[PDB]
RNA sequence: UAGGAUAGGGGCCUACCAUGGUGGUGACGGGUGACGGAGAAUUAGGGUUCGAUUCCGGAGAGGGAGCCUGAGAAACGGCUACCACAUCCAAGGAAGGCAGCAGGCGCGCAAAUUACCCAAUCCUGACACGGGGAGGUAGUGACAAUAAAUAACAAUACCGGGGUCUGGUAAUUGGAAUGAGUACAAUCUAAAUCCCUUAACGAGGAUCCAUUGGAGGGCAAGUCUGGUGCCAGCAGCCGCGGUAAUUCCAGCUCCAAUAGCGUAAUUUAAGUUGUUGCAGUUAAAAAGCUCGUAGUUGGACCUUGGGCCGCGACCCCGUUACUUUGAAGAAAUUAGAGUGCUCAAAGCAAGCCAUCGCUCUGGAUACAUUAGCAUGGGAUAACAUCAUAGGA
């Protein structure tokens, strides 16, 4: 026996049943361009996560409002949706969880929030800035653009202290240029 | 197989040990002893996983070979010694004494006890019958044989045993209205008073227990352990006081603690 | 990740004899309190088998 | 009508068991005749090129499909394997190792080629696609 | 049948070398180009 | 032969309601049909009904109010636990807002919502909506 | 029935006796490319298919058989013999069992190093110490899975659109940014190595150059150019190719997915197996007709009302199905609570202004057919009775 065999893993996305439908291709490309995604799989995994959350919410809506599992798991689901900024305060019911779209999840990415915070000129500039290790959430630098930012962590998105845009020293391009000068 | 198994695969270990899935291929197989393998907490687990005194298997060996650990007043050097319910674990160097009780989630918890309270354990009488020479003798579920027991003591009774003198100093008759702790099943660690005993000829006997807050639960006779005469247990209980909480109330407690 | 801070574990023994008794050998070798004996496990195994083939005090000369 | 009684579970189960044999897919799977096929239930098989042959297409089409006659090694069964990719018959020689595969319709003949359900995929250890695209060369 | 004509057309076809062109951006940038072309700007390959 | 008198009663009522009839006669009568009709009347899907005693299996004359879309039996009377009521309602009811499944339970003959309210399972008699 | 034997029940065996036992509710036999289960894939629900493999149970150590020792073996890294292979020999003999680890032939469509180590987990011995191809570490490894580069910005010029404003384009022009890589070092580690961290170095055609399939329809994308001319070839299917080929061979361009994609059993699609849920006048399909056993299915009828207190209660030694509740139904897997491994797939951790410590830190919960046990219910239904009640 190898102990490593017991580590779990799973798939994060599915491919569409119809590969070449014009309407779906246009909608996916519109979302990808709006949020600077690297491929369709990044949107497909968000759709996969939304599908699992929606299935959970629907299954508790098909149970009584006194069923102790619906009180408990619906409270947990609402806490998770409020924690990541996916739901407002007035939207405090399991019904509103069913109304969530992949747009709501894509709007909470570190790339989208870095772009909307003014730190980057474009969504693609935000993507490169995050992948260049210039962005920290709290004290932790995050080089992963699909990072889902909590509302309590939104106000702590900032330039890295080791980055030239965050008080750090100049990068190798600038330093080499001044050394040439 | 052609004989006894010497190894316990880690996946096949008791779930109340809370052993992690990727810590290795193996779990400590409990040695034979006073308690059953599936219902005990081995000494190595207590020393390394629970008390954090040792960090490795070898460190547990080093601690135990120093003769630092006494189980129910006696020095044990076996790491897989099957310490079980109500056992006294004493370390007479740091001056700390532990009674192995169950929390309401079915997991053994080392409960700190006073020096005087570590001088006795509670044992459950398994059977009373005549031994050789016609001498009456008592046996318990923790493997002890006591000769010349009080004739008023019957099977399923709880006796109070003084570890220093090794005699029955007091006992409790298994009656309706005595506070009990469930030691097996899904209600393990729950504390309540017996309301009635439903007997069925030829099969297991069902005990109906109601806790202090009013919740009612039922369990077999083999999973009931009397801990006090009346509504006052003879030992101290862990923080939960044997009152199981639903996950909603646990979430309420967590929310209140986070808010504070 | 991202640098700036590190985490590890530390032990401080009350005296050097406690450490030489309770500490694993490789950590003492790391701290210079012991010497690494260079051995090949496979060579030990082969020598053990060859010597198990022999009986008596002539085992050492084989 | 069909039986509906609460006590008629056996009738329903036995009827379904007997009627499943009418389905072609079920009977193909559970008859055991697929073990008598040339491939004997395997996706691919290796074989010896016995001789290069050209077999005419169906009536509407007019072409020589230029297949290969292959003797399998696992069971010694002779089959006809199509050689795709214009010009790839010249990569095929007698007494040469070839990896055959299915022609994609599960033993059913494909396209205008009559009686052929096998294609050559690899020759002398080199894929036919690589030889067509000149990514690799056939060993001497 | 006759196997002599195997490879006829592909051998007859004159060899035309591929133009050495600029590479297109690869990954997120390629999706950016496609998004711009079909959302901020006849089929895609119309012979106009 | 007559195998299920409830089926004949419900099918005759359904046909009469589709035909626009304001009265339907049920023969034979039975306690299960009167108990199904009481549930139907309680939910407002039928009006007055009258048991006619003929010193035999009786007759029922039911007033129809045009509020019936369909009523039918489920045969066999499958065992339905409280937990399978959701699956049965999804199978048979037009929506989760309207419609009733009639169950025979040891607590009595009742609609599925009332069965949920007392947490009693049983067997399915039929449905109406 | 009586013995014998065994650790012990038992036709397990023996002696005698009787004629039983199973079977369309499928015995017996045959097939299985059949070890069983936990489970796995796909699943609206129902379902279909798989389950050699790390957890549990069983079985075997070339095939049989028989044993010794021992608490425990019908043991095979123990013995004895036969069968089949097969090794050394001085020909007199002697020694065998990789379905352990690695590795090698062979077989094949099909699968890695004759590495290091007991540091972890744990086991074992006279034992704190030895040993462990259990197990771990590294190597090979596009099985499978997770995250994620291959550029970003600005100015000129163009095209614009909404002169101005704002958008997209250029191997244009500029400075910024950075990791792939290299490498001090530290860290890692049993020792190494990888990762994480980090000096110095490391981008312009940022050649630090992304591919795999396609472009008639299904089905996203060309009725562009050259060649071939029913040939060569393509084509899953329908079809294309005979001189103007949107389909072959190529170039250009475009399309899909993208560090991946193409090709060759099973699920879905399939309400084309249908219990939910298909059909049977003419499309495939009502036996020529009737009787008839088993099976399946079987009319109605029997304690209801009522009020009171107060949703419970009150008042005026036949079974079973079914349902309800409880206890069980290993873990892992699944669902799911908590938790910022930087995210994630994961894991079962952790968190706390920094604490010689603390939070009793956490390490939930749900599900789990059928069969078994127990509790309440008796509407529905099954079986058994059901005018010598000859009742008490
Ligand atoms: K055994
Ligand atoms: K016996
Ligand atoms: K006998
Ligand atoms: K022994
Ligand atoms: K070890
Ligand atoms: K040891
Ligand atoms: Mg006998
Ligand atoms: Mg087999
Ligand atoms: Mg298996
Ligand atoms: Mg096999
Ligand atoms: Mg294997
Ligand atoms: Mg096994
Ligand atoms: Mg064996
Ligand atoms: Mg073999
Ligand atoms: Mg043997
Ligand atoms: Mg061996
Ligand atoms: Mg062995
Ligand atoms: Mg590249
Ligand atoms: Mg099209
Ligand atoms: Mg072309
Ligand atoms: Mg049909
Ligand atoms: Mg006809
Ligand atoms: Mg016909
Ligand atoms: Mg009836």
């Amino acid at each position: 026996v190898h102990v490593n065999f017991y580590r779990n893993y799973g798939k994060t996305f599915k491919k569409p049943r119809r590969p070449y439908e014009k309407e779906r291709l246009d909608a996916e490309l519109k979302l990808v361009g709006e949020y600077g995604l690297r491929c369709k799989r990044e949107l497909w995994r968000v759709q996969y996560a939304l599908s699992r959350i929606r299935n959970a919410a629907r299954h508790l809506l098909t149970l009584d409002e006194k069923n102790p599992r619906r009180i408990f798991e619906g409270a947990a689901l609402l806490r998770r949706m409020n924690r990541y900024g996916l739901l407002a305060e007035g939207q405090d019911k399991l019904d509103y969880v069913l109304a969530l779209t992949a747009e709501n999840f894509l709007a909470r990415r570190l790339q989208t929030l870095v772009f909307k915070a003014g730190m980057a000129k474009s969504i693609h500039h935000a993507r490169v800035l995050i992948r260049q290790r210039h962005i920290r959430v709290g004290r932790q630098i995050v080089n992963v653009p699909s990072f889902m930012v909590r509302v309590e962590s939104e106000k702590h998105i900032d330039f890295s202290l080791t980055s030239p845009f965050g008080g750090g020293p100049a990068g190798r391009v600038k330093r080499k240029n001044q050394k040439k000068a | 197989a052609r004989g006894l198994k010497k190894h316990l695969k880690r996946l096949n270990a008791p779930s109340h040990w809370m052993l992690d899935k990727l810590g290795g291929a193996f779990a400590p197989k409990p040695s034979s002893g006073p308690h059953k393998a599936r219902e005990c907490l081995p000494l190595i687990l207590i020393l390394r996983n629970r008390l954090k005194y040792a960090l490795t298997y070898r460190e547990v060996q080093s601690i135990l070979m120093q003769r630092h650990i006494m189980v129910d007043g006696k020095v044990r050097t076996d790491k897989t010694y099957p310490a079980g319910f109500m056992d006294i674990i004493s370390i007479p160097k740091t001056g700390e004494n532990y009674r192995l009780l169950y929390d309401t989630k079915g997991r053994f918890r080392l409960h700190s006890v006073r020096d005087e309270d570590a001088k006795f354990k509670l044992c459950k009488v398994r059977s009373v019958q005549f031994g050789q020479k016609g001498i009456p003798y008592l046996n318990t579920y923790d493997g002890r044989t006591i000769r010349y027991p009080d004739p008023l003591i019957k099977a399923n009774d709880t006796i109070k045993l003084d570890l220093e003198t090794n005699k029955i100093v007091d006992f409790i008759k298994f009656d309706v209205g005595n506070v009990v702790m469930v030691t097996g099943g899904r209600n393990t660690g729950r504390v309540g008073v017996i309301k009635n005993r439903e007997k069925h000829k030829g099969t297991f006997e069902t005990i109906h227990v109601e806790d202090a807050q009013g919740h009612q639960f039922a369990t077999r006779l083999g999973n009931v352990f009397t801990i006090g005469k009346g509504t006052k247990p003879w030992v101290s209980l862990p923080k939960g006081k044997g009152i199981k909480l639903t996950i909603i109330e646990e979430q309420r407690k967590r929310d209140a603690a986070a808010q504070a | 990740f991202g640098g700036g801070k590190s985490s590890g574990f530390g032990l401080i023994y009350d005296n050097l004899e406690s450490a030489k008794k309770f500490e694993p050998k490789y950590r003492l070798i790391r701290n210079g309190l012991a010497t690494k004996v260079e051995k090949s496990r496979k060579q030990i195994k082969e020598r053990k088998n060859r010597t198990k083939k022999i009986r008596g005090v002539k085992k050492t000369k084989a | 009508g069909k039986t509906r009684g609460m006590g008629a579970g056996r009738k329903l189960k036995t009827h379904r068991r007997n009627q499943r044999w009418a389905d072609k897919a079920y009977k193909k799977s559970h008859l055991g005749n697929e073990w008598k096929k040339p491939f004997a239930g395997s996706s691919h098989a290796k074989g010896i090129v016995l001789e290069k042959i050209g077999i005419e297409a169906k009536q509407p089409n007019s072409a020589i499909r230029k297949c290969a006659r292959v003797q399998l090694v696992k069971n010694g069964k002779k089959i006809a394997a199509f050689v795709p990719n214009d010009g790839c018959l010249n990569f095929i020689e007698e007494n040469d190792e070839v990896l055959i595969a299915g022609f994609g319709r599960k033993g059913h003949a494909v396209g205008d080629i009559p009686g052929v359900r096998f294609k050559v995929v690899k020759v002398s250890g080199v894929s036919l696609l690589a030889l067509f695209k000149e990514k690799k060369e056939k060993p001497r | 049948g006759s196997l002599a004509r195997a490879g006829k057309v592909r051998g007859q076809t004159p060899k035309v070398a591929k133009q050495d062109k600029k590479k297109q951006p690869r990954g997120r940038a390629h999706k950016r180009i496609q998004y711009n072309r079909r959302f901020v700007t006849r089929g895609p390959n119309s012979s106009e | 032969v007559r195998v299920s008198v409830l089926n004949d009663a419900l099918k005759s009522m359904y046909n009469a309601e589709k035909r626009g009839k304001r009265q339907v006669m049920i023969r034979p009568s039975s306690k299960v049909i009167i108990k199904f009709l009481i549930v139907m009347q309680k939910h407002g899907y039928i009006g007055e009904f009258e048991y006619v005693d003929d010193h035999r299996s009786g007759k029922i004359v039911v007033e129809l109010n045009g509020r019936l879309n369909k009523c039918g039996v489920i045969s066999p009377r499958f065992d339905v636990g409280v937990k399978e009521i959701e699956g049965w309602t999804a199978r048979l009811l037009p929506s989760r807002q309207f419609g009733y499944i009639v169950l025979t339970t040891s607590a009595g003959i009742m609609d599925h919502e009332e069965a949920r309210r007392k947490n009693v399972g049983g067997k399915v008699l039929g449905f109406f909506y």
